[PDB]
Formats: C-alpha cells, structure tokens, sequence
C-alpha cells in the first residue's frame, strides 16, 4: 500500500510533483531525508540516481515501482553554477570592468 | 556568468538473481536493448541514462555513474549520488560493495581514491581542504555515525541558504586511506544501540558527505562543492 519508510513516500511525492512541473508545496518538509535532498532535487546540484532492481519475476511489482520512480526523476532539471567565491576587492574589479 | 541547465541522471542496475531466486528457479525478467533500455515482458520500454546488466563489474558501475560526478565536484559544483530500490535490490553493494576489496569495492571507496588521484594532478596554485561527515537517518532522526551519542542532529541553513546537518562531526582528510578510516569507524559505530542490523540498515538512510574546498592562492578565488553519497532506506511498500 504505502511505502514502509514514510521518507520514501515523501521522496516519491517530491519526485512526482517535480516531474509534473508543480514545484509549489512540493513536500520536502515531510521528512528530514527529503529536506537534505532538497538542493539535489530542485537546487544548485548535479544529481545522479542509481536505481537498483532485482531481475526476478517474484519482485516484479516493486521493480516496476522503482523503474517508474527513475523514469519520473530523469525528467527533472536543475539550474546549476559552480560555487565560486571572490574576495570583495576582486569582485569590485570585475564589476567595474563589467560596468565600463 | 549564466548558470546551465542539467537533468538529473538516472542509471538502472539489475543485480544477478540471488541464492533464493535461483534455488526457487525464478526466471530472469528484464530484456536489454542497447546501453539505455530495458523492457519487462510486454511493457513499454524504459529508457535511462544507462542500464547496467547483471554482468557489470563494480569498476564499470563507477565509470558509468560516479566518475563524472567527481570531476564536477572538483570544478566546484555540488554533486549528489543516491541509490534507490527495494531492500535486497543491490543498493549497498553499489554504494559500498566490499569496502577494501579492489575488485568488489563500490562507489564510495572508489570516489575516496579518485578524488585524490585528480587532486594530485591539479594546478600547483591550489590549496585543498577536504572534510567528511558520516551520518544516518532512522525514523526521521539524524545520528552522527562518528559520534553516536548525538542521535537527533538538527537541519539548519548555510550561508548560501542551503540546508545542512548542524553539529555533525567533520574530519579533514588528505588521503584515500583517511577517508576509508572514517567509513570503517562509522560502520562499526552504527551497530551501537542497534538490535538488528539487517532490519536497521534496510529502514535507515546512510549519508556520506565529502566537502571539497579549493583556494587558488595566486588568483584568490575559492571553489567548493559538497558531494553527498546516499544509500537510501528500502523503497518497498507495506
Ligand atoms: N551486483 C551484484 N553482484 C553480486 N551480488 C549482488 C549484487 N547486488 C546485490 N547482490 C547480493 O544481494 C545481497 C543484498 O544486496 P544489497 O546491496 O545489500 O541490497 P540493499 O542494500 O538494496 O538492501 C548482497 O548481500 C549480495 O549477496
């Protein structure tokens, strides 16, 4: 029915919402784990998910749920930049140069 | 400078049938097409960034899923690799494997070696500071695996307004062995106050965090990147 781990239903709800395009009330706050992953899933981060599956027919329904989680996750995009820090003096030099 | 768009990468790894599946005679269901597609019986194809069959070695997993992340973090991007899938599907095999075995070790130990191999060959003007932290989340509570007296760490926001675990042990490291010492330490500590590791590890998330800071001492610019390496609790339903 529901995921054994409530942080995993929270994570499926977060990926679903993001895959849908909703990103308003995406439920990151439903768990500490989805709070920690907030930046990896909708912030400034290059994220890679390795979905692991059994190839047995006995596990088929769980396998399909894992593949669907991956297929939804793969559609998510992030806007990313390196984390560069400039001292105030260098930052002001670039500004003046960019301003002239 | 303008930022860039990038999709979350998804790699799918099918492990070999296990002892019980083989003894029960289980059929192998997936069908592979090219390097990216998998079909289950008559279902529509699933296309990922990579599909890795049972015959993939740990080093092939690492090259397909994690090698690029290490380069990206060393350019100053934040990077995250998490494993997802039902209990026994192969998540810990993938992220840890047999930690000190050159052939069976998984992603975390290989990143511990590769970050240093890249750093040794970088620009002579750079000064490096790498700190690691190792924690787990169980029933929505964070326990520091490097200090198991702290069993309810809080999440705060850093200077860039990014959430982080506050009060977590941080260890500076300067070699792949010092990184692996932390992992050995946290693996042993995790048994403390756990009365069933098989169940506990299946219901808990394990997070290894490697914070890589670089300073160009001549240009005065700094870059930093946090690399989260997460082994999620199992995703199965009740
Ligand atoms: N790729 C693989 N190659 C060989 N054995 C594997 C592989 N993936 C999983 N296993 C086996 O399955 C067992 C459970 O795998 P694991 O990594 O612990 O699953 P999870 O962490 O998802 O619960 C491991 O002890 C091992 O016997």
């Amino acid at each position: 029915a529901k995921n054994i781990n409530k942080s995993l239903s929270a994570l499926g709800n977060v990926i679903s919402a993001l895959a849908e395009g909703t990103k308003t009330h995406v439920p990151y706050r439903d768990s500490k784990m989805t709070r920690i992953l907030q930046d990896s899933l909708d912030g400034n981060c290059r994220t890679t998910i390795v979905i692991c599956c059994s190839p047995s027919v006995f596990n088929e329904a769980e396998t399909k749920s894992t593949l669907m989680f991956g297929q939804r996750a793969k559609t998510i995009k992030n806007t990313v930049s390196v984390n560069l820090e400039l001292t105030a003096e260098e930052w002001k030099k670039k500004y003046e140069k960019e301003k002239e | 400078a303008d930022p860039a768009e990038c999709s979350i990468k998804v790699m799918c790894r099918f492990r070999p049938l296990n002892e019980a599946e083989i003894l029960r005679g289980d059929k192998f269901i997936p069908k592979f097409k090219g390097e990216e597609t998998v079909v289950i019986g008559q279902g529509k194809p699933y296309v990922f960034d990579r599909v890795l069959p049972p015959n993939t070695t740990q080093e092939q997993v690492y090259n397909a899923c994690a090698k690029q992340i290490v380069k990206d973090v060393l350019e100053g991007y934040n990077g995250t690799i998490f494993a997802y899938g039902q209990t026994s599907s192969g998540k810990t095999h993938t992220m840890e494997g047999k930690l000190h075995d050159p052939q069976l070790m998984g992603i975390i130990p290989r990143i511990a070696h590769d970050i240093f191999d890249h750093i040794y060959s970088m620009d002579e003007n750079l000064e490096f500071h790498i700190k690691v932290s190792y924690f787990e989340i169980y029933l929505d509570k964070i326990r520091d695996l490097l200090d198991v007296s702290k069993t309810n760490l809080a999440v705060h926001e850093d200077k860039n307004r990014v959430p982080y675990v506050k009060g977590c042990t941080e260890r500076f490291v300067s070699s792949p062995e010092e990184v692996m010492d932390v992992i050995d330490e946290g693996k042993a500590n995790r048994h403390v106050a756990v009365t069933n590791m098989n169940e506990h590890s299946s219901r808990s998330h394990s997070i290894f965090l490697i914070n890589i800071k670089q300073e160009n001492v001549e240009t005065e610019k700094k870059l930093s990147g946090k690399l989260y390496l997460v082994d999620l609790a199992g995703s199965e339903k009740v």
